[PDB]
């Protein structure tokens, strides 16, 4: 799949930024708050955005691409959340550890 | 042809350590909504930006002590067109005080630890801050501090003094500062005298500018021959195995000869010559794969191999 | 929108773990589960489920506050999605939430 993706899209993401940084007119959709799994929709529909914006020469071609993968993989792991269907003591236990989880580690306003 | 007019009852009201909430409500007197109107902010001190925002409310996270100030403005866009209103304005002054009055220097550090209990690994946040007085400050004045991380707020419960009086410190050995988290911390620093109203003083740090990361433990050299095997575990840190840049340092107290190899695993087989002593120290940072660049170690504690 | 307390959400494990039994007890039901533990990608899937245990339960007792309970955090989680594009920022401040993005992507899954 895609660990070796990530890692390399972030340092290209580094230095095509004042590229990227230089429609200073251009406004897109940032969440307000740090649960950024919540607003992989949003997020992926700004780069669309961002990348009508941009000028498609050179290697930032190659940053689009990549972010275009990672977009796969975000919508197979989504797909993986309603394929198979179980037994409802299973979905229980899957219920109380995303409650546990929505406790220990999100910032709650 | 639409004729827009400003947004009403534009106000700034604090509600926590360096955090605020605009409100505004839109104008009586519009032309009547049947289209979508939404709000263009602007803040003005003591840091700019403008944004878009598409209800009537906004949060900014924001250094108060020095005053704050912003503008909020109506707009629409469409097929053919956008238009804008003029301004609505606000502000908060500064806070009543002497310009000296003030503390000065506050640097804050954070580390990780390992809760040896509650059968299950979690981890604990320490926070250490130091300032200076400040030059104008009355002999009688107290100082206090408070951090934010999140919607969790606390004041400072064990201080540190100067030679008169004066808290000049701070420890938390526990804190609500998630490890591995991304959101500002925010710490204010509050006084009070007989003879006069003294300046708050706040400011927000990145996590990752202050995590004060851990050495790492355990770091083993077996020498073979004209081969060395070097070994060192990842430090003490909620990040993962996968998420560490390390410098590894092979030090020939023979001669000089110095070599440090960065690398992301936990391992490192170097050549090496059979007539010396060697030291060797390894040093850690998380990788700016995981998060944004911040500090290294220290080095572990020399060990050595040869004779 | 109610933020709902940490007390709360710990009230609704407590009302999930007694129900249990009541809850199982058609045999007949199947309900969609993530076979990964990325919930916050699946909080659709997981009212969905909910969605269908309540159609089918009687509401009354301390059975009624269980779905009362998730209904509030249901829409407690709406308001943070909507919270995620009502606001439009500089490019610069939107490259600064990806690259975060990335990284506890990074950080969190495999
Ligand atoms: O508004 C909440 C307030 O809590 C108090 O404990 C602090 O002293 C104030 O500085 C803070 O603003
Ligand atoms: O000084 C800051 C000024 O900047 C602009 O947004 C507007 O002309 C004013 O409403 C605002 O006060
Ligand atoms: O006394 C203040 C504190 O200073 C810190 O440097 C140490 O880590 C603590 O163990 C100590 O208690």
């Amino acid at each position: 799949p895609t660990s070796a993706l990530v890692k390399e899209t972030l340092a290209l993401l580094s230095t095509h930024r004042t590229l990227l940084i230089a429609n200073e007119t251009l406004r897109i959709p940032v969440p307000v708050h740090k649960n950024h799994q919540l607003c992989t929709e949003e997020i992926f529909q700004g780069i669309g955005t961002l990348e009508s914006q941009t000028v498609q020469g050179g290697t930032v071609e190659r940053l689009f691409k990549n972010l275009s993968l990672i977009k796969k993989y975000i919508d197979g792991q989504k797909k993986k959340c309603g394929e198979e269907r179980r037994r409802v003591n299973q979905f229980l236990d899957y219920l109380q550890e995303f409650l546990g989880v929505m406790n220990t580690e999100w910032i709650i306003e | 042809k639409i004729s827009l007019l400003p947004p009403v009852n534009f106000t700034i009201k604090v509600t926590g350590l360096a955090q605020v909430l605009l409100q505004w409500k839109p104008n009586p007197d519009q032309e009547q909504r049947n289209v979508n109107l939404e709000y263009q902010v602007k803040i003005n001190a003591p840091k700019e930006d403008d944004y878009e925002t598409r209800i009537t409310e906004s949060k900014a996270v924001t250094i108060l002590h020095m005053g704050f100030s912003a503008s909020v403005r109506t707009i629409l866009q469409n097929d053919h067109s956008l238009l804008a209103s003029s301004w609505a304005s606000a502000e908060l002054h500064a806070p009543p005080g002497s310009p000296g009055t003030s503390i000065v220097n506050l640097t804050c550090t954070t580390n990780t630890t390992e809760d040896n209990y509650s059968r299950l690994r979690s981890y604990q946040v320490s926070l250490h801050c130091t300032w200076m007085v400040g030059t104008d400050a009355p002999e009688d004045t107290q100082y206090f501090l408070y951090y934010r991380y999140g919607s969790w707020t606390e004041e400072c419960q064990e201080y540190s003094m100067d030679t008169l009086g004066r808290n000049i410190a701070c420890w938390f050995p526990r804190t609500f500062i998630l490890s591995k988290g991304r959101d500002w911390l925010a710490v204010l620093v509050n006084g009070s005298s007989k003879h006069s109203a003294i300046r708050p003083f706040d400011q927000l740090f990145a996590l990752h500018a202050i995590d004060q990361i851990n050495p790492p433990l355990n770091v083993t050299a077996e020498i073979e021959g004209t081969r060395m095997s070097i070994q060192w575990e990842k430090p003490v840190s909620a990040f993962p195995i996968h998420c560490f840049d390390y410098e590894v340092k092979i030090h020939n107290t023979r001669n000089g000869y110095l070599q440090i190899e960065k690398l992301m695993t936990n391992a490192f087989i170097s050549i090496i010559d059979d007539l010396s002593k060697y030291d060797v120290q390894v040093r850690a940072a998380v990788s700016s794969m995981c998060r944004e660049a911040g500090l290294w170690s220290e080095w572990s504690q020399p060990i050595y191999v040869g004779f």
